[PDB]
């Protein structure tokens, strides 16, 4: 499987520009429900990023377990925080806004200059046997299907009790 | 030379079949609303939408065109920031599901080995749009009117999943075409609805509330406040909501028949329709139209069953609906899988 | 799993559909309705004001138990696909998996969580 | 076993037993697969390779091993080559052989065949899951015992 | 199909039984499960007794671990839980809270900690810290009607989410740069056939891992979350955390930093040092000014004492790990003793602040003595155990060249003597008109007594009987 | 980055025997073979003529890899686990290799803002198991 | 620019995810930003498991586990939010420093 | 047998071609000849269906040989060089079709061009030097 052609980078840039505005809406808007809806938009436009790259399961699942359950749960939660419409006008809060918008940008600069010095397209040639197998005849719901249970046995056996404990704790806490 | 791209300017995609599907689904929406307005209000009543020509064959698109103008109002509290954004998610959640739905022998739009999984994933995006729409305004009768439906919808996808999986484990696939492949063996013995009727019951009862049936229990009783979160939505907005409702109904019927029944299989196995004559000449258009034929009728049967059930039970209140969806359907929809595990153990 | 180009074209077309319909409605529409237009309907009282209408106490438990019990399915799907491909070990593994959450559901049932 | 399809590609003409929902896997021009189980029967793929009859690619037991262990394999597998046989039905010198690819869990099997006639080295294959490979082996060999060209 | 999880399969069995009994039984549980859980714990300890003197055999498809050194910590966490449960039974008993799911939470957290001690998988060593952290925001807030127990859930959940985030981002950077690899042993291969090792990148995936590690065991620059939570949560879970969290984190850190980081030694040996030199300073100064007992314990016994453990991880040529094992074995006891004494006195009176421990020597002298012993041991005085702990930690660590870490350690130990002797002085007094009417009404007087008395003599005897412990701790190669 | 310093000897071998794919050479076979499992070797890699760019001795424990599943240079996996026409190396064995540039990284380097391996190189090894 | 332009957006989200975390005032916004950071790391993870490691997927499984644990944490945090809003009748985060 | 010359890899394809501007004649003559012995290594990876590298490598080597072939050919013998331009058409249409027959993975056409794509590239570089 593969992609159409030079239409690729078009959708890439489009989704990137959508996701940037989505994140800015998540972090800027004061009305929390608008923030949650913009978060849902961010997550669907990142599910589309997952789907563009030929990884299908980790896209559709991510769309089902987040753009579904988690967002409606958060919407239900925002029905418990009262009092909105705080101050505004260019870092509404204290100087902590400026201090953050400084340190975060330093973090950016660091990682964003570390990355464009590693030849990723050269780190792909040195591994020409990893993605050269495909097991002989497999599709990409059986790859995960088997390789989840043939060697990832212990964490799969583990996650269930984590889920159960989280359920029990959530019910015991939320209930008065 | 080949400066940027020779054959890759725009000539790799055609938008003919997609528009054909659009025309077909719109026509089928007209057919199903005609079915409703001519059978539901005609059991012991007068005829349905007469005077719109011979019969209401033009009445449906007439209501569509009327709703088209209807001066969309856009109330003050809440605006285009979320108002126009609301029904878009609703309509797309069911429109995109038409991808993996087949219609006949080699008429699928995309193989998409994660097909039914994609359908289940896209079925659980509507509640987001419903909550958004119901909250796009400010007053009540839309906030709680949408909250009720968005909440009760969440209480049913789990039986949907534990009935779709009890068929995926039988067909050993996730693409509809392979599902109907594993079902065209014995004509109608091999049909999964007989092999797993306990799952079909759960799927059918869940499908009702999953496509908002019923959203209001009575022709006089409202959709639990004054209306189902579509009060201020006057023109094309209520039109799109009417659409998305009918389309959820359609997709549910098509999926239950393509899963538990032979998709485009006759009552005699689908391959057997060729061998007993020793030769075929022009079976192409015959099999195409007969795949549209033998499939759409099976879903029509469920359309009619739902239409009848509409006038036989008082749809429960959302004090009993949650109880039924949680403490009744979940245990049996788990037990059928627990059974079919050892059943498919061989 | 060969060509999702039809999927992408259907995505862009069906995403243009709603904005196309909205714009078509807007073109041939009335530039009118400068009336009150600040109150929604089925409230002939011309009412206004109010908040704290939540009742989240009940539905929040339903939302939580659903969010927790959902993760079962996206783990079962890779198992539900790989039953015959692999042997019968995955059968016992997934049985342990599902039985854990069956016990969890039994607990949520006994202690009052799923209520009116 | 029962059906006999040239598959109209002007080349091969081989057999396939039963219903065989007729997938399109990646080896183009033909494929066939069962319903209940996975990892099923014939697929065939073409290549251009302008050499002559297969006997030119080297000795049988060595040219067979340089691809049953380097191409039809994966670094996360162990291959095992069983019996191998020439055919010479029209001087094409086919190479039919049955091998196994054991994996962490899979353990698939195969009855590969090869030709070199005017179609330049296009090959066949069959397979089934190991838990049931024993009960239908002789049903699949007659499948491989069909490959001729035109 | 494997017995290397049976030490944890027994724990899972006990977990399922504890969950079942509340579903089926009516009211016969309160003193019943109180020992039924101890049965599961002691049976798991007996199961781990078998695998003494075993092979480095690799796990299920090579997933978590099975060697000698890892088995030591696997048993040590069980020891902590066995000593801790009797404390966290009666405390929550005298709060009218449901007790079943509390013991369930403690058991599941112990299970996560036990699995973490191995986990050479890069994914198991990610889920297991969550299996240990997801069962931590519950306990650390499991008194809902209180107010402080909510602050020590907000400023614990936010922090433990951010830190695990940073850690997993470092893991993703490593998985990327490593040409694609998870198995902990098989990284220095894969980071070579992909020649991107000596390049920037790895230098980032080292810091983004070390920071997430530090937060879990709280050295100075990231200690911020510890002093608050330890005051806001109930004292038994404070003790449980302050023992098993540190044990599990220090068991995971040495393996995650020694196996896949051969080359970067000279660039993380320094790094950890910068933490230690701060951890044993900022965790002591504040400890002086404290007036609450739990918060002072957070500062001293954790903010600092997580210093000299690390004080050899940097200076380790496999001749030191024995000293880390010995110091951990000393610290567990010399910390659980004082926590048992604090739980007992707090329950018997109803106060936490220091100014109420006056006169306690006259009312009940046994408890005052068994608390003074553990406190002095924490101080590190010659005949006790903490002295020999710190000693063998320095003697191997001065024997490894580095000098500007042992001197600071001794100096901050001298400094730490202050508040220990302060509370000790507050014990011994007889000025009747000074003691508040808290110790004045103290009806002096099973489980907590047994735990406190069998945990305090292990804070005096092993410091003099460390010969077999030392002979045992030398066989660690990991 | 690029080459750095080191120092060692080589224990001069006999003449290499190419065996039609690579350059093989044996120094000392001692104890026993190794299956498709984790191994632990000590290497010292050269350039074609003289230069040395890495050596397991330049770190602590000699690195540990997988001999039997493709996770390493095809040349090595052919010359350590035993390739077609070559006997595998024993537990305490010791061999010397000259890797042709087809069984190696091939005709493209591994860049890090400066290729750490000369583009289209063919290197040498002195591999001693342990 | 597939393999290169996406990673250039990982940081450009991760950073934001931290900032909204720090400057957050209400609990639900802090939880939203936490989820956002986890999704950032998820995205930074998946692409690595598509360029290489296609024989045995080692990233997609890890992505699945990350999403599962994210859902669990988002459940537990909101559950705690219920109890705090029960105790005090407002969830202003930065106005509770009685533990210092 | 000493070391070699890296010769401008070194970047992340956003530093190169976007931010480190430089390309001299007879230097593109290195990239052109390099993608000939370069693209002649996918034959084993076309034997086994590794449909995920036969796209990335082709995209990269193309977007590299879609600018050099426009710079290098300006610097060949300019008196007589219509053929050195009557080859770029072939050497960039054969590859433009190669990129088609890998998107929807075929085998016959993919391999029938994976020979008639390198057979040409040995002639574009031929007119250079």
């Amino acid at each position: 499987m593969d992609l159409p052609g030079p239409i690729h980078e078009i959708l890439m840039l489009f989704g990137e520009f959508i996701l940037l505005l989505g994140g800015l809406g998540v972090v800027l808007l004061t009305n929390p429900i608008y923030s949650a809806f913009s978060l849902g938009l961010v997550l669907v436009c990142i599910s589309l990023f997952y789907f563009l790259l030929n990884s299908y399961f980790v896209a559709v699942a991510q769309l089902l377990i987040y753009v579904g359950a988690i967002n409606v749960l958060i919407i239900f939660a925002v029905m418990f925080v009262n009092g909105s419409e705080w101050s505004k006008d260019k870092n509404y809060w204290t100087i902590g806004d400026g201090f953050t918008s400084l340190v975060c940008i330093t973090f950016v600069f660091s990682l964003m200059t570390t990355i464009p010095d590693t030849s990723w397209y050269g780190i792909l040639w040195t591994t020409r046997s990893n993605q050269i197998v495909e097991q002989g005849l497999i599709n990409n719901v059986q790859q995960i299907g088997i390789h989840l249970a043939t060697d990832f046995y212990l964490p799969f056996e583990l996650i269930s009790i984590i889920l159960l404990v989280s359920l029990i704790g959530a019910i015991t806490m939320a209930r008065q | 030379s080949k400066l940027e791209l020779l054959k890759e300017v725009y000539g790799l995609i055609s938008i003919l079949p997609i528009l054909t599907l659009l025309l077909g689904i719109t026509i089928e929406v007209l057919v199903i609303v005609w079915l409703e307005r001519e059978i539901s209000a005609s059991i012991q009543q007068r005829i349905g939408p007469e005077y719109a020509g011979p019969l209401g064959l033009l009445q449906a698109i007439a209501d569509g065109t009327k709703l088209l103008f209807k001066e969309d109002i856009l109330p003050s509290r809440g605006d285009i920031s979320l108002f126009s954004i609301g029904p878009s998610i609703a309509v797309i959640s069911v429109l995109l599901s038409f991808l993996v739905i087949p219609l006949g022998y080699h008429f699928v739009l995309a193989d998409l080995s994660i097909g039914v999984f994609l359908w289940i994933a896209i079925s659980s995006i509507a509640p987001i749009g419903l909550l958004m729409a119901g909250y796009s305004s400010n007053n009540k009768y839309s906030f709680l009117g949408g909250l009720r439906a968005a909440a009760q919808s969440i209480s049913y996808e789990i039986p949907l999943t534990f009935c779709v999986l009890a068929i995926s484990l039988l067909s050993n696939s996730l693409s509809t075409v392979d599902i109907v492949e594993a079902q065209s063996k014995y004509g109608f013995f091999g049909w999964n609805i007989w092999r797993q009727p306990i799952g079909f019951l759960v799927f059918l009862i869940s499908s009702l509330a999953e496509c908002e049936r019923l959203p209001f229990d009575l022709p006089e009783a409202e959709e639990e406040l004054v209306a189902g979160y579509q009060t201020e939505y006057s023109g094309i907005k209520y039109g799109l909501f009417y659409l998305v409702s009918y389309l959820n109904l359609l997709v549910s019927s098509l999926f239950v028949t393509v899963l538990y029944l032979g998709g485009w299989n006759f009552s005699i196995p689908y391959i057997s329709f060729f061998d007993f004559f020793q030769m075929n000449k022009a079976v192409g258009i015959l099999e195409m139209t007969m795949g549209i034929f033998i499939t759409l009728t099976k879903a029509y049967l469920f359309l009619f069953i739902s239409i009848t059930i509409r006038w036989t039970l008082p749809r429960m209140r959302m004090d009993q609906l949650l109880n039924l969806g949680w403490k009744f359907l979940l245990p049996i929809s788990l037990g059928n899988l627990l059974l079919t595990t050892s059943f498919q153990l061989v | 799993l060969h060509e999702y180009d039809i999927f992408w074209t259907f995505l862009i077309i069906a995403s243009l559909i709603p904005i196309l319909a909205f714009s078509i409605s807007g073109l041939l529409a009335p530039v009118s309705e400068g009336p009150e237009k600040l109150s929604s309907y089925e409230s002939g009282i011309e009412p206004m004001g109010g908040a704290w209408v939540q009742f989240r106490i009940r539905y929040y438990m339903f939302a939580l138990v659903f969010v927790v019990f959902d993760v079962e399915t996206v783990f079962l799907y890779p198992w539900a696909m790989s039953f015959d491909v692999l042997g019968v070990s995955v059968f016992i593994e997934a049985l342990i998996f599902v039985l854990i959450l069956v016990v969890g559901l039994v607990y949520a049932w006994r202690k009052g969580a799923l209520e009116w | 076993n029962y059906r006999s399809y040239v598959d109209a590609n002007d080349g091969y003409s081989y057999l396939y037993p039963a219903d065989w929902r007729d997938f399109d896997f990646l080896g183009h021009d033909s494929a066939f697969k069962d319903r209940n189980v996975q990892l099923q029967s014939v697929r065939v793929a073409f290549i251009p390779t302008q050499k002559t009859d297969i006997r030119d690619l080297g000795p049988m037991d060595e040219a067979i091993f340089n691809l049953v262990n380097e191409v039809y394999a994966a670094p996360n597998q162990i291959p095992t080559i069983y019996e191998m046989q020439e055919r010479t039905v029209d001087g094409r010198n086919y190479w039919t052989f049955e091998y196994d690819l054991e994996a962490p869990g899979y353990g698939v099997s195969a009855f590969a065949t090869i030709a070199i006639g005017n179609g330049r080295y296009y090959t066949l294959i069959v397979t089934a899951n190991e838990r049931r490979w024993s009960r239908l082996r002789n049903k699949l060999k007659v499948v491989a015992d069909s490959f001729k060209i035109s | 199909n494997g017995s290397f999880i049976f030490p944890e399969c027994i724990l899972i069995f006990g977990l399922i039984l504890l969950l079942m009994i509340d579903s089926t039984s009516d009211q016969k549980d309160r003193p019943w499960f109180y020992f039924i859980s101890s049965t599961s714990l002691v049976i798991s300890i007996t199961a781990l007794l078998f695998r003494w003197r075993e092979e480095p055999i690799i796990s299920f498809s090579g997933n978590f671990q099975t060697n000698n050194f890892n088995e030591i910590f696997q048993f040590l966490i069980l020891l902590c839980s066995t000593l801790c449960i009797p404390l966290s039974v009666e405390y929550i008993e005298c709060t009218e809270m449901a007790i079943t799911e509390f013991l369930l939470f403690v058991l599941t957290a112990t299970l996560g900690g036990m699995f973490l001690c191995g986990a050479n998988d890069l994914i198991t060593i990610f889920v297991a810290p969550e299996c240990f952290s997801l069962c931590s925001y519950l306990l650390s807030g499991y008194t809902k009607r209180d107010l402080r127990s909510n602050e020590a859930t907000m400023k614990y959940l936010l922090m433990g989410g951010a830190s695990s985030s940073i850690l997993v981002h470092g893991f993703s950077w490593l998985y990327g740069s490593s040409g694609g690899e998870i198995e902990l042993q098989e990284i220095v291969n894969g980071l070579i056939n992909t020649q991107m090792y000596n390049s920037p990148g790895i230098s980032i995936a080292l810091i983004s891992i070390t920071v997430g590690l530090g937060f879990k065991l709280s050295p100075a620059p990231f200690h911020q979350w510890t002093p608050d939570v330890y005051e806001g949560s109930p004292t038994p879970v404070v003790a449980f955390l302050s023992v098993t969290s540190k044990v599990a984190a220090s068991a995971s850190a040495t393996r995650i930093l020694d196996i896949p980081f051969y080359f970067s030694s000279n660039e993380w040996h320094l790094l950890l040092e910068i933490l230690a030199i701060l951890s044993m300073i900022l965790g002591n100064l504040l400890a002086i000014t404290q007036t609450s007992m739990k918060r002072m314990l957070a500062y001293s016994s954790i903010g600092q004492i997580g210093y000299v453990i690390i004080g050899i991880i940097v200076g380790d040529s496999n001749d030191g790990y024995a000293s880390m094992i010995t110091y951990m074995l000393f610290y567990i006891s010399m910390n659980l003793g004082t926590f048992a004494c604090i739980v007992l006195f707090g329950l018997r009176t109803g106060t936490d602040n220091i100014r109420d421990y006056a006169g306690l020597y006259m009312k009940d002298p046994f408890l005052a003595l068994s608390l003074a012993l553990c406190l002095l041991s924490l101080g590190g005085l010659p005949p006790l155990a903490g002295f020999f702990g710190k000693l063998y930690l320095f003697w191997c660590g001065w024997q490894a060249g580095l000098y500007f870490l042992v001197s600071i350690g001794l100096l901050t130990s001298v400094l730490s003597i202050y508040y220990y002797l302060k509370i000790i002085k507050l014990l011994m007094t007889g000025r009747n008109q000074e003691i508040t009417p808290y110790v004045r009404n103290y009806r002096r007087s099973n489980s907590i007594e047994l735990s406190m008395t069998v945990c305090v003599i292990a804070s005096t005897i092993p410091g003099i009987s460390m010969n077999p412990i030392l002979a045992i701790a030398q066989d660690t190669l990991f | 980055a690029r080459a750095a310093l080191e120092l060692h000897r080589s224990l001069c071998p006999l003449l290499v025997s190419p065996r039609e794919l690579e350059f093989l050479q044996v120094r000392d076979p001692s104890f026993c073979s190794v299956s498709m499992v984790v191994t632990q070797i000590h290497y010292t890699a050269r350039f074609p003529d003289g230069t040395v760019f890495d050596s397991s001795y330049k770190r602590g424990r000699p690195l540990t890899m997988r001999i039997g599943a493709g996770k390493i240079l095809r040349g090595l996996q052919q010359g350590i686990g035993g390739g077609g026409g070559v006997t595998p190396m024993l537990v305490g064995g010791k061999r010397k290799l000259m890797i042709p540039p087809i069984l190696a990284y091939g005709p493209e380097p591994a860049g890090c803002f400066s290729e750490a391996v000369f583009a289209q190189a063919e290197m040498n090894f002195c591999a001693l198991a342990a | 620019m597939m393999f290169e332009h996406v990673l250039f957006l990982s940081v450009y989200l991760f950073s934001i995810g931290i900032y909204g975390l720090i400057t957050s005032r209400n609990m639900v916004r802090a939880l939203i930003c936490l989820e956002l950071i986890l999704n950032s790391i998820n995205l930074n993870l998946v692409t690595f498991s598509d360029l290489f490691d296609s024989r045995q997927l080692k990233g997609d499984i890890f992505a699945i586990f990350v999403i599962a644990l994210a859902a669990a944490e988002a459940a537990i945090g909101l559950s705690i939010l219920s109890s705090i809003h029960r105790n005090r009748k407002s969830t202003r985060i930065n106005q509770s420093n009685l533990l210092n | 047998p000493p070391g070699t010359v890296p010769r401008w890899g070194t970047r992340s394809y956003v530093r190169e071609r976007f931010f480190e501007p430089g390309l001299t004649t007879e230097e593109a003559a290195a990239r052109i000849r390099q993608t000939a012995e370069g693209m002649r290594t996918l034959r084993p990876m076309l034997e086994t269906m590794s449909w995920k590298y036969v796209l990335f490598y082709v995209r990269l080597k193309s977007k590299y040989l879609d600018l050099d072939l426009t710079t290098a050919m300006a610097g060949v013998p300019e008196p007589r060089r219509p053929e050195y331009v009557l080859v770029a058409n072939e050497l960039v249409d054969n590859m433009t079709e190669f990129d088609r027959f890998v998107r929807t993975p075929k085998v016959y056409e993919s391999y029938l061009y994976y020979e008639k794509t390198l057979k040409s590239l040995d002639d574009v570089a031929e007119f250079l030097g």
